[PDB]
């Protein structure tokens, strides 16, 4: 019953998987930078922080 | 049939295959070649946190890059001032077999787990001056791995029996469970909406939650071993795992589907954490050989190097602001990085 | 001469910085504070204080062969090398009594020796030094002492038979058997521990260790105080020897602080740590 | 995803030979320690036999050592345990499981009758 | 500054008083020593921990021998994976490994199997393991009685001879000296191999009703921190 049960419930999960909406990973790739460079100027680790509003000293 | 059942599952994930290979006409590193590359990172420890006696394992950066809330195995959970290093709070835990702390969104809560299968929620507020266990949340098969805090009332725990639950406070008992796990659970992460949490298992497989539906949403594999560690990419997104196979992966939702793996050739210890910086630019992960490692998420090149901890790095964790990162080791000391 | 100054320069000068570097060492990383390691500062600190004190006094009258300062100066550095060198000796021997409560009985060690415990125990070692160097000049004792020569105008330590006999023995013999039963004892531990080890199936190193420990420390004191029992019988020797012997102990004195870190592998680790990287 | 097959195996009389190989995928099989694991009907997990990553070093359980030897070849990926004169009390689900770490010769949850790290395994059967 | 300063005044008194309760915690932490009880499924675990004590993840026991406070801890509800939540036990005093000399399987080549694995652990490498070979008595009348195991499933027992630092005790026949022997040589061999000398093994030969299984404890762990202390001295 056990084993009957576990793959009856990993087929559902598989079938679920497979009746999902994908976006190209092109697309995705570009959201990235476009996120990436977008924030890149609120990054004190990206670009160090002089000392005039550092908090660590 | 259990043959019929499992030949439908093998024809199943070949046509999931076949599905995500059909998206994949580019690769994430051939387009990334024409950003300008980050170049090398200065970092140096500008805080140094003593007071702990056995190896730290677990801490956690406040909402407010502020107060942080640090677990050890002693059975102490201590609270510490970044600037100023001033402790605030030393709670005594009934049992001192720690495996991971949460700091609430507010503050107004702490909460610790380990090997009890308890979780304790304690309360700042200190009406009478001192600081009390406000609930403990039982009822795991499995040590209590990772915990998380949605909110002031509702927290997400993880434990080592393939089980995920969220709990109400108030009223002491499970919500809603998730048993899409086969391995012991390791690490989770919650989204920065707090609708989507990530947990990692020791099966190589990283599996994709909704917190209001209360099931499975997708399912990500592709690592050689364990998962140690999970962290979302600032966006919401994507996110990257840590393995024990020394290689760390960056999954994107959207895509169902690995963007980039960071690994190197020289180093052959697993990850223990992992953390984005505010833009995700930055990766830092920790690495068992006594250092941590900071990775330029576009370029997979190694951005510096952080070797300032005397023994295994267990905990990472970067400010909500970026302002500094705070990192843990074995030693019983805290080093914070800007 | 002038060969002689220079040697005599660049030891003192490798002994101050040898002991600061030590005393640095300890103090800044809070990984080797412990409590054992309190003897081992207590002594590099002692170390330090002799080099700064006692030596330049001493090398300036060699080299000048007269002594250019109040006789009561001479009187007062004589008497605090006599109490360096016993604080120095007495510190070695507490040194050894808690590596051996240590190996003897780790887990009543902590019970046995508390930091209050150890503090007291320095604090009177070095109030029992300082008594026994001081008490005769307070109390005016040397007088009783008629074996010593006239003075020719070079001030020297005093070698009465009563007075020299039981500084010798109560600043140097009593702590030396002391420690040499006690390395007795770690060595009989260590060997039948090498041998309980060796008894299972699928020594030449701890043996030249404390060999090495025990003989530097015999073969640079032994001589001087040897040569001061002769004196005590007022024999006849060349003073350039007994000099020489001084220097020797002063020898002594400056190797003793380097030789530990090297036996010890968290000392070792810490160096490893610090030193490399500059 | 990693994925561990077993193949060969089958019903044979006691005294033959019988060749049972594993196939490997996903994953670098020369960077992991393999092992060998049945379980006999009505019995829980136990160990058989292991093989370290460069093959050097070989060892097999007592009432298997002489009989049965297991090999690799990381050039296919593929495992193998080369059995002969069978025995009634050969009868088990033989299953291919991996070492859970690279790099390391320790391998603890091997046979915790929940391993996720090993095939499917293959059916041997002994009669008359 | 005067509102600045009455906070940092306050948080100053705070560290104050937070540094003298660790500084009294740090006393009793570093004057108990932490050790683990580990073994087989169905072995005889329970009856010692009855003897020494004489839904929860963890089980911790107390005692205290010679004025030395000992604090034990037992694995509770846990599944049966470990190679996670066992790397937390890597500060450990030492480690108590308890195998039955005897759902029945091969459990002797499974306790020696578990045993390699935590030895070659990486993080276990610097912690020493106590080992308890226990139901010898059930052993003895295993090997009296004709019908045997290790014989049948332990070939090389045949080729094996009895060493000559053997030390049994009156009363016994050669057969069961042998085996216990043989058992123990093969655990040595395992615990050996490797030949690293950072930790060693210290097998003992017990019955589950025994009264000086603590000092066989107590001995166990003065040996070990005393070898430590030895080795920190650059002696051994
Ligand atoms: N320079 C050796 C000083 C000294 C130390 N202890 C002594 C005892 C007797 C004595 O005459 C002299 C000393």
């Amino acid at each position: 019953t056990a084993s009957i049960a576990q793959a009856r419930k990993l087929v559902e999960q598989l079938k679920m998987e497979a009746n999902i909406d994908r976006i190209k990973v092109s697309k995705a790739a570009a959201d990235l930078m476009a996120y990436c460079e977008a924030h890149a100027k609120e990054d004190p680790l990206l670009t160090p922080v002089p000392a005039s509003e550092n908090p660590f000293r | 049939e259990l043959d019929q059942l499992r030949q439908e599952a093998e024809q199943l994930k070949n046509q999931i295959r076949d599905a995500r290979k059909a998206c994949a006409d580019a690769t994430l590193s051939q387009i990334t070649n024409n950003i300008d590359p980050v170049g090398r990172i200065q970092m140096r420890t500008r805080r140094t946190l003593r007071g702990h006696l056995a190896k730290i394992y677990a801490m956690h950066w406040g909402t407010d890059s502020r107060l942080l809330v640090s677990a050890s195995q002693d059975g102490k959970l201590i609270i510490w001032d970044s600037y100023t290093t001033n402790k605030v709070h030393a709670i005594p835990l009934r049992s001192s077999w720690v495996m991971t702390c949460a700091y609430a969104p507010s503050g107004n809560y702490v909460a610790c787990g380990g090997l009890d299968n308890i979780c304790s929620i304690y309360n700042l507020k200190t009406r009478e001056g001192n600081v009390r266990v406000s609930r403990e949340l039982a009822g795991h098969t499995g040590y209590l791995s990772c915990c998380r805090f949605l909110d002031d009332n509702q927290i997400v725990t993880s434990s080592g029996d393939t089980t995920c639950a969220l709990w109400d406070i108030e009223t002491g008992q499970q919500t809603t469970t998730f048993t899409g796990h086969t391995g012991d659970v390791m690490s989770l992460s919650l989204a920065p909406d707090t609708r989507l949490f990530v947990s990692g298992a020791c099966d190589a497989s990283a599996k994709l939650w909704d917190v209001r539906e209360g099931m499975c949403r997708q399912t990500f594999t592709g690592h050689e071993s364990d998962i140690n560690a999970i962290c979302f990419f600032p966006n919401g997104n994507a996110f990257a795992t840590g393995s024990d196979d020394a290689t760390c992966r960056l999954f994107d939702l959207r895509a169902d589907q690995e963007l980039m793996t960071y690994s190197h050739d020289n180093i052959i210890c697993g990850i223990t954490s992992v953390s984005f910086s505010k833009s995700g630019r930055l990766l830092l992960a920790g690495y068992d050989d006594f250092n941590c490692n900071v990775w330029d998420a576009l370029k997979a090149d190694r951005a510096g190097v952080l070797a300032g901890h005397d023994n295994r790095v267990s905990c990472l964790g970067v400010t909500d602001d970026g302002m500094a990162v705070a990192t843990g080791s074995w030693d019983s000391f805290l080093k914070i990085w800007n | 001469s002038g060969w002689v100054a220079a040697a005599l320069c660049v030891v003192i000068a490798l002994t101050a910085a040898a002991n600061s570097l030590l005393i640095a060492l300890i103090c800044t990383q809070p990984a080797l504070r412990n409590t054992s390691n309190f003897f081992l500062v207590s002594l590099f600190t002692s170390d330090l204080m002799v080099g700064l004190v006692v030596m330049p006094p001493a090398m300036l009258n060699a080299l000048y062969g007269r002594w250019v300062l109040a006789r009561g100066l001479c009187l007062l550095w004589t008497a605090f090398d006599v109490m360096c060198c016993s604080a120095s000796i007495l510190n070695l021997c507490l040194i050894s009594l808690d590596r051996y409560l240590l190996i003897l009985s780790p887990l009543r060690y902590k019970l046995r020796m508390t930091p209050l415990r150890a503090l007291a125990l320095v604090l009177g070692a070095w109030s029992l030094a300082a008594l026994a160097s001081f008490l005769p000049l307070l109390l005016g004792w040397h007088e009783l002492g008629h074996a010593r020569p006239p003075v020719p105008g070079q001030c020297r330590l005093l070698a009465s038979l009563p007075f020299v006999l039981v500084a010798s023995g109560l600043t140097f013999f009593l702590p030396s058997g002391a420690i040499c039963f006690t390395y007795c004892r770690i060595l009989l531990a260590a060997r039948k521990q090498a041998v309980q080890v060796a008894s299972l199936t699928t020594a030449l190193k701890a043996s030249l260790t404390l060999g090495i420990l025990l003989g530097m420390f015999f073969v640079t004191w032994l001589p001087f105080f040897v040569a001061n029992i002769v004196q005590a019988v007022c024999d006849c020797i060349s003073p350039g020897l007994f000099d020489v012997l001084t220097w020797l102990g002063y020898c002594n004195s400056t190797m003793n602080p380097i030789i530990y870190p090297l036996f010890m592998r968290d000392f070792k680790r810490a160096l490893g740590r610090f030193l490399p990287c500059p | 995803q990693v994925q561990l097959q077993e193949s060969g195996g089958g019903l044979v009389q006691p005294g033959g030979s019988l060749r049972l190989s594993c196939a490997a995928s996903g994953f670098t099989f020369s960077n992991y320690k393999m092992n060998w694991v049945r379980q006999a009907p009505g019995k829980g997990l136990e160990w058989v036999s292991d093989i370290s990553q460069s093959g050097a070093s070989i060892s097999y359980t007592g009432s298997v050592k002489g009989r049965f030897t297991i090999s690799r070849d990381n050039a296919k990926n593929t495992l193998y345990l080369q059995m002969n004169s069978l025995k009634p009390e050969d009868t088990a689900v033989y299953y291919c499981a991996r070492c859970p770490a690279p790099f390391t010769r320790d391998c603890f949850d091997v046979t915790s009758t929940t391993y996720a790290y090993r095939g499917q395994g293959t059916q041997v059967t002994v009669s008359s | 500054t005067e509102d600045q300063r009455n906070e940092e005044k306050a948080q100053r008194e705070a560290n104050k008083k937070i540094e003298k309760q660790l500084q009294k915690d740090k006393q009793v932490y570093r004057a108990t020593h932490r050790l683990l009880l580990l073994g087989a499924g169905e072995s005889g675990k329970n009856t010692i921990v009855k003897q020494m004590r004489i839904t929860s993840g963890i089980f911790e026991t107390k005692f205290q021998v010679d004025k030395v406070n000992f604090h034990m801890f037992d694995v509770g509800a846990q599944r049966d994976e470990r190679r996670k939540w066992i790397q937390c036990f890597n500060d450990v005093t030492a480690i108590i490994f308890v195998v039955a000399s005897s759902n029945q399987t091969n459990r002797l080549q499974a306790a020696l199997k578990l045993f390699d694995s935590i030895w070659n652990n990486k993080w276990l490498r610097d912690t020493s393991v106590i080992l308890f070979l226990n139901k010898q008595d059930l052993l003895a009348e295993k090997v009296l009685a004709g019908k045997s195991k290790i014989e049948d499933y332990f070939p090389e027992f045949a080729r094996y001879t009895t060493p000559e630092d053997a030390t049994p005790e009156p009363g016994e026949d050669p057969r069961v000296t042998r085996a216990k022997y043989f058992i123990r040589d093969e655990f040595l061999r395992i615990s050996t191999a490797s030949g690293d000398g950072r930790h060693y093994c210290y097998p003992h030969f017990t019955c589950a009703v025994d009264t000086e299984n603590i000092r066989r404890v107590f001995n166990d762990c003065r040996d070990i921190i005393q070898r430590m202390h030895l080795r920190q001295y650059e002696l051994l």
